[PDB]
């Protein structure tokens, strides 16, 4: 029955605010902690990403709608820096906040942090330093590096990174976006004799077997898949309906009534030159029969990413008819191999005309190494593609936010005004991320903050902080880099949700 | 709802006592003899009960008030019986008794433009020997932006007009007939307000219907020809019925106004103030009946437009 | 006690207390805005979408008062607001000034009727004395800048950062149709909303845009008369279920040519009439797709109540939604309806102007559609200040220069008269700085040291306090060179609004009883 206007609902507003900015702090860095959550229904999900969190939660507060509606929005148009902004945000009003009950108008903080943020984006791109095909003679030479970054994240084994090498540089043909998005993994299951494969085409899992299996050909030399929805099963198809039960000659008469329209369809839809039947519910057991019979091709039980994967490679197209098919809405692929490995049947499909999907198939015989060693792949991917795609890059971790706060420190003593102290406070706040990392890496940030301001006091070079030797080297050195671009964009959206914040002063409720 | 009279308030109040309320009942139910004079009683009544208590506390008795008070009442009869005077009726008086009496309701600002329309208007009404009535003066409200606009109509008003204008409105002498005929009342196909199974008995009904139609409208159009056969001589129709536009542009071609959706007070101020007979037959019949109109104008303003008729006989309606 | 029920606390002795605290407090939630600066407020009514709003016109509009004070000037707001383009918060403080001032009067010990003549008195003498600080004047209407700095100036007040591309295309949009002199209407410019780049790549364009795609084919002809209608691909044909897995594909396919020759018949019908397009609000189908190409239709997709409702009652037409082939009765006006590609999007363009009448729709594009309301709030109150019915304006150094101005003119007229009417017009006078003290409050610094180097300086009237840092102590600019000049109408309907709610206020007030069921 109480409220406010002011100064009260702005300390409001950051108490809603630091409810949600601890909410999700300790999954930050590379090895962050793992969060269970469970809903009304009963399942449970164990996730670590901060993205997935903050989706699966609702706020009944404007501010922290509002905050974590940019970070969607910063999530979705870039799709890394969505933590950060909020850390930085709240450590922002965390600044604010003894700056606002001493009788100060917020309306002149504004525009140092303006001048503040505009300063530090001409910095920023003052000292970026882009390096794409200008030096180390013939191109032979920036794959190896790349493929040597690669594998510096993560020290796994010598034919683990070259395979990796080997399935991101085979599949940069017609893509052209900055996400792999468009192509996707899938991690498969079972063993083998090596430790991974790669294949051009459809993959296909394990597959029911019947009696009479292995009477279809294993090669193919000009396959073509039916694009069908209906299937050929028992419960599909019938042998006897709503007929008078006389003598044994009914069944037989309605028997071939019922396979007379059934010859008819079948030749009609093979006549158009499709003989691949993918069936997408399970075959029976005198259905394979009836196919071996006509030399055609049968199967069953088949996901939907499967057939989207063969619609999308073999370039198939969308039939919503059974009958009174042409020839034009069906795929056309070249070879068809079905290759059995320990207690499995693979199938692939090699030889498709739009190459765009490959199989890396990742199998080592086991239970628990296929869920596990699956972010390391993932993030060394997209470390190539970053490097591959965008041309400005400097040096990660925690080497540029102590320079320009040591910066911003260096300029504020040049400015006879009350912008000195916001100005101070604004650099003293951009110091959240190599303590954060510290502090998820179960080290002490006392130690190691002493260490960079002394070291950035008058190098100005790109120390960063270590992790497994826990000391202070070098990050140039270490193949460790981020891009210039997403950088500017996380600050710009803080710096706009902090104003955004500072600048609401009161609300209005409507009852009905 | 804004307000300051005193029986208005009375009327519509919520008293919680019931002694209050009979009184002011009572007060009420004595106010269409004269003119306002529900006010400034209530004070002089509540002074005497006072007066009256005091004297009971301190020792009388209510006969003797009752005879004192009715003694007085002679009194003060006798004496504004015998104080009055008489004056010369004219315009200043009159004047002067409107101002007071605007003065006294409304404010000190349009309390000018209001008192010589009504004078204006009680000179332009009265001018016999017997008593006047207040029943032939229409008091009609609109709708502007503006807040002090009055005017003071000579003649009648006529809330609708025509669906198709720009044709004519400079009519000196014109007829007017009032009738109450069906000539146009819906396309829809009616019988005899029960619905039926066959289209044919429905579909000729239509057809004799129109052919109705097509014969009343062809004897109007022999009637104002006959009548007529000038520009000068116009006819003007009224009728609460709709008018279809392919007849009404055949009937203007010739020179004959008709109206739609004319409401009842409309028709009945206009035969009480011109005199004619309301009939149910659109026949040649004796013009003693048409009404005479002098002057007709056209007031376009909203989204309907008024009619204005004036210079008729016997000016009696202001 | 005898007349009310124990609900309201009115009485002898509510009218110096109540009457004014009401009004009071309606206008404290109102005195953070009026000025450009950053002061947004959300509103949350029935949308739920959580969206922040500057002006306080939306933000009355969506509060609900229960009190006849507060009802008594949101009456007063919109007669303004139908008046003139801009003008809202003015009066209310004018309001709120005078009752805070004549609060002191009714408790010293004074009547009501002398503080309304000496209102009534101060009010006639300000109206008398206001046209007589006129400084600069509108010369010609047929350039570009003249109205394009008047633009600036009244857009500025709203948005801070980007107020010039707005101007100019606000100024592009209204030279291309007609000036001020002669006849100029106002619903004759639409404003339409594309979803994809920023604001930074905006145009123009005259006539209709509609967002609607073609499936069709591109007529250019001018016999293509428009068909509108409410829901014609609805289903005039219901199909029921008869068992569970499927019918006899006999009748199945009987229902399907019988669908498909009545289709056939209905669209053989409705071109043969006189109409070679048709606009459709429903859904789609293959075969009504495949024939509306065979026969070289034009297919439309989006459909919206907005959209046909603007072509009901621009065109004339009627919808008819019936099953039953019906016959020709929307012919309009139009006849060149050509196809363009903006955005890689399909728009409409109608193209039916005569040198009377023109119409025109700017485009505009954003990034959600919570920002395009302030843009759209911006344009079209600058179209309704661009829109003044006289060929000079007669424009007024606004921001606070004459406020002074007036105000020590009505001191310098009150100290002459004797009576016991000096005191309403010294408050009247004292009511007037109740501009400048807003603005230097909402600002950073405080108001009584602007106020005394205002009036410090001269009487000269081109002085006002400015918005940097460097223009906040000293407040000593001119802004006649500058470009910061006002309505001179505006001004006076609202000072007479003001007045004349004041007098209403102060007049009825004494007993608020109820009415009987
Ligand atoms: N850029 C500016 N410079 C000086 N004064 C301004 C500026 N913008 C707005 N104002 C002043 O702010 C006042 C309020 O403007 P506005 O909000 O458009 O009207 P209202 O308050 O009636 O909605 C105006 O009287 C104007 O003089």
């Amino acid at each position: 029955t109480d409220s406010s206007q002011g100064i009260p609902q702005l300390v409001s507003n950051i108490s809603a605010c630091q409810v949600i900015a601890e909410a999700v702090r300790t999954t930050l860095g590379p090895r962050g902690m793992d969060k269970l959550i469970v809903d009304g229904r009963g399942k449970a999900t164990i996730s670590n990403d901060g993205a997935t969190i903050l989706k699966l939660l609702d706020v009944v507060h404007p501010a922290a709608k509002t905050l974590v509606d940019i970070a969607k929005s910063q999530d979705a148009e870039v799709g890394d820096g969505t933590t950060s902004v909020t850390l930085l945000a709240a450590e922002f009003l965390k600044q604010v906040k003894p700056y606002v009950e001493e009788g100060l108008h917020p309306q002149i903080i504004i525009r140092a942090f303006r001048t503040a943020t505009q300063l530090a984006v001409n910095k920023i791109k003052e000292i970026a330093v882009t390096v794409k095909k200008a030096d180390k003679v013939e191109q032979r030479k920036l794959l190896e590096k790349c493929a040597m970054t690669a594998l510096s994240s993560k020290l796994i084994s010598q034919q683990k990174a070259f395979f990796a090498k080997m399935v991101v540089d085979a599949v940069m043909m017609l893509d052209d976006l900055l996400q792999l998005k468009m192509i996707g993994i899938k991690k498969v299951q079972g063993g083998a004799l090596e430790d991974s494969q790669l294949v051009a085409g459809v993959a296909f899992k394990k597959t029911f077997s019947y009696a009479g299996f292995e009477m279809q050909p294993k090669k193919y030399h000009n396959p073509k898949i039916a694009l069908l929805n209906v299937e050929l099963e028992l419960k599909a198809e019938k042998d006897n309906a709503e007929i008078r039960v006389h003598t044994v000659e009914d069944y037989q008469a309605i028997v071939d009534a019922e396979w007379n329209i059934l010859y008819d369809k079948l030749e009609k839809i093979h006549h158009s030159g499709a003989k691949v039947v993918l069936s997408k519910l399970p075959i029976g057991d005198v259905a394979t029969q009836y196919f071996a019979d006509r030399d055609m091709f049968c199967a069953g039980r088949v996901p939907e990413e499967d057939l989207k994967r063969t619609m999308m490679a073999c370039g198939g197209s969308i039939q919503t008819s059974v009958n009174a098919l042409s020839a034009d809405v069906l795929g056309r692929c070249q070879v068809f191999e079905e290759t059995q490995i320990g207690g499995e049947r693979y199938n692939f499909f090699t030889g498709c005309p739009k190459a765009k999907t490959c199989t890396f198939i990742l199998r080592g015989g086991a239970e628990q190494f296929m869920e596990e060693t699956e972010r390391s792949l993932h993030d060394a991917i997209m470390i190539v593609r970053r490097a591959i795609k965008n041309d400005s890059v400097v040096a990660g971790g925690g080497a540029i936010e102590m320079e320009l706060s040591k910066y911003l420190r260096d300029y504020s003593r040049t400015i006879p005004g009350k912008q000195q102290l916001l100005i101070g406070a604004y650099a003293k706040a951009l110091e959240i991320i190599p303590r954060q990392l510290c502090d998820n890496a179960g080290f002490d940030a006392t130690n190691i903050l002493n260490k960079l301001r002394a070291r950035h006091a008058q190098g100005g070079t790109w120390y960063g902080v270590d992790i497994n030797n826990e000391d202070i080297a070098d990050n140039f050195e270490a193949f460790v880099w981020e891009p210039a671009m997403v950088r500017i964009n996380a600050l710009t959206a803080a710096s706009e949700a902090a104003c955004l914040i500072v600048s609401v002063d009161e609300t209005i409720k409507n009852p009905r | 709802k804004l307000t300051k009279d005193g029986n208005v308030l009375l009327h519509e109040m919520q008293i919680q006592h019931p002694t209050a309320s009979l009184i002011a009942k009572v007060a009420t139910a004595q106010d269409d003899i004269t003119g306002d004079g529900t006010t400034s009683n209530v004070l002089i009544i509540g002074e005497l009960l006072k007066q009256a208590d005091l004297y009971i506390s301190e020792g009388l008795h209510p006969r003797i008030i009752t005879e004192g008070f009715e003694a007085a009442k002679e009194k003060a009869l006798q004496f504004l019986e015998e104080v009055k005077v008489s004056r010369e009726m004219d315009r200043e008086t009159l004047i002067d008794v409107a101002r007071t009496s605007l003065r006294t309701k409304v404010h000190a600002e349009l309390a000018d433009v209001l008192t010589e329309a009504v004078v204006d208007s009680i000179l332009a009404i009265k001018k016999q020997d017997e008593p006047i009535d207040l029943f032939m003066i229409e008091i009609m409200e609109m709708k502007h932006k503006s807040e002090t606009d009055t005017s003071l109509i000579r003649g009648l008003v006529l809330d609708h007009g025509a669906r198709h204008p720009d044709m004519k409105k400079r009519v000196e002498d014109a007829y007017i007939l009032t009738c109450n005929v069906s000539l146009e009342y819906e396309k829809t196909e009616v019988n005899s307000g029960f619905f039926y199974k066959s289209a044919e008995e429905r579909e000729k009904l239509v057809k004799a219907e129109r052919k109705f139609i097509e014969d009343r409208v062809k004897k109007i159009i022999e009637l104002k020809r006959k009548v007529c056969g000038d520009s000068d001589k116009g006819f003007v129709v009224i009728n609460q019925k709709g008018i279809d536009p392919f007849s009404l542009d055949a009937l203007s071609k010739e020179g004959i106004v008709a109206l739609r959706r004319a409401k009842r007070r409309n028709m009945e101020r206009l035969t009480l103030a011109c005199g004619g007979v309301a009939l149910n037959s659109f026949d040649d019949l004796s013009p003693d009946c048409l009404g005479h109109a002098g002057l007709v104008y056209e007031y376009t303003l909203g989204e309907e437009k008024f009619t204005f008729i004036e210079k008729c006989n016997n000016p009696r309606s202001v | 006690m005898l007349k009310e029920g124990a609900k309201h606390f009115s009485g002898l002795e509510e009218a110096v207390y109540r009457n004014i605290q009401a009004c009071k407090e309606l206008a404290q939630t109102t005195r953070t805005a009026y000025g450009p600066n950053g002061m947004n407020k959300m509103v949350i009514n029935h949308l739920e979408k959580l969206f922040v709003t500057n002006d306080a016109a939306t933000i009355l509009r969506e509060l609900e008062v229960q009190h006849p004070a507060a009802k008594m000037i949101v009456m007063a707001s919109h007669m303004q607001e139908q008046e003139v383009g801009d003008g809202t918060n003015f009066v209310l403080v004018f309001a709120g000034a005078l009752l805070e001032l004549a609060e002191e009067l009714l408790r010293i010990g004074l009547s009501v009727s002398e503080v309304i003549e000496g209102y009534e008195i101060a009010c006639r003498k300000a109206h008398e004395i206001l046209p007589n600080l006129v400084c600069c004047s509108a010369k010609n209407l047929r350039d570009i800048d003249e109205v394009s700095s008047l633009l600036r100036t009244s857009i500025m007040s709203k948005q801070y950062g980007n107020e010039v591309f707005l101007a100019k295309l606000i100024a592009q949009a209204c030279v291309s149709i007609f000036p001020d002199s002669g006849h100029f209407n106002v619903d004759n410019i639409r404003v339409c909303k594309i979803l994809g780049s920023g604001i930074s790549s905006s145009s123009v364009l005259h006539g209709m845009v509609f967002k609607k795609e073609t499936e069709g084919d591109v007529t250019s002809v001018k016999d293509a008369k428009i068909a509108v209608y409410s829901c014609p691909f609805d289903g005039m044909i219901t199909e029921t279920k008869g068992t569970v897995l499927i019918k006899t594909a006999e009748e199945l396919m009987n229902f399907s040519k019988g669908e498909e020759n009545l289709m056939d018949a209905q669209v053989k019908a409705i071109a043969d009439t006189g109409a070679n397009v048709v606009v459709t609000g429903g859904k789609v189908a293959d075969m009504a797709l495949h024939y509306a190409n065979k026969y070289n239709i034009m297919l439309v997709r989006l459909n919206s109540k907005w959209d046909l409702r603007r072509l009901c009652k621009t065109v004339g037409a009627t919808a008819l939604p019936r099953l039953t082939p019906p016959v020709l009765e929307e012919m309009g006006h139009c006849d060149s309806v050509y196809l363009s590609e903006v955005g890689d999007t399909q728009v409409v363009v109608f193209k039916h102007e005569k040198e009377d009448g023109a119409i025109s729709t700017i485009v505009l594009r954003g990034s959600t559609d919570n920002l395009m309301d302030d843009i759209e709030r911006a344009v079209d109150d600058g179209v309704n200040t661009f829109k003044v019915l006289t060929r000079d304006k007669r424009l007024v150094p606004g921001g606070g220069a004459t406020e002074i101005e007036l105000a020590k003119q009505i001191t310098s007229y009150g100290e002459t008269c004797p009576g016991l009417e000096q005191y309403a017009i010294k408050k009247f006078a004292e009511a007037f700085e109740a501009i400048p003290r807003a603005l230097a409050e909402n600002s950073g610094v405080k108001a009584n040291e602007v106020i005394s180097k205002l009036y410090a300086v001269h009487q000269e009237g081109n002085k006002n306090v400015g918005l940097d840092i460097e223009a906040e102590v000293p407040a000593v600019k001119d802004m006649l060179e500058a470009g910061i000049l006002d309505t001179y109408l505006g001004k006076y309907w609202a000072i007479k609004l003001a007045t004349n709610a004041a007098v209403t206020v102060l007049r009825v007030d004494q007993i608020i009883m109820a009415k009987p069921a």
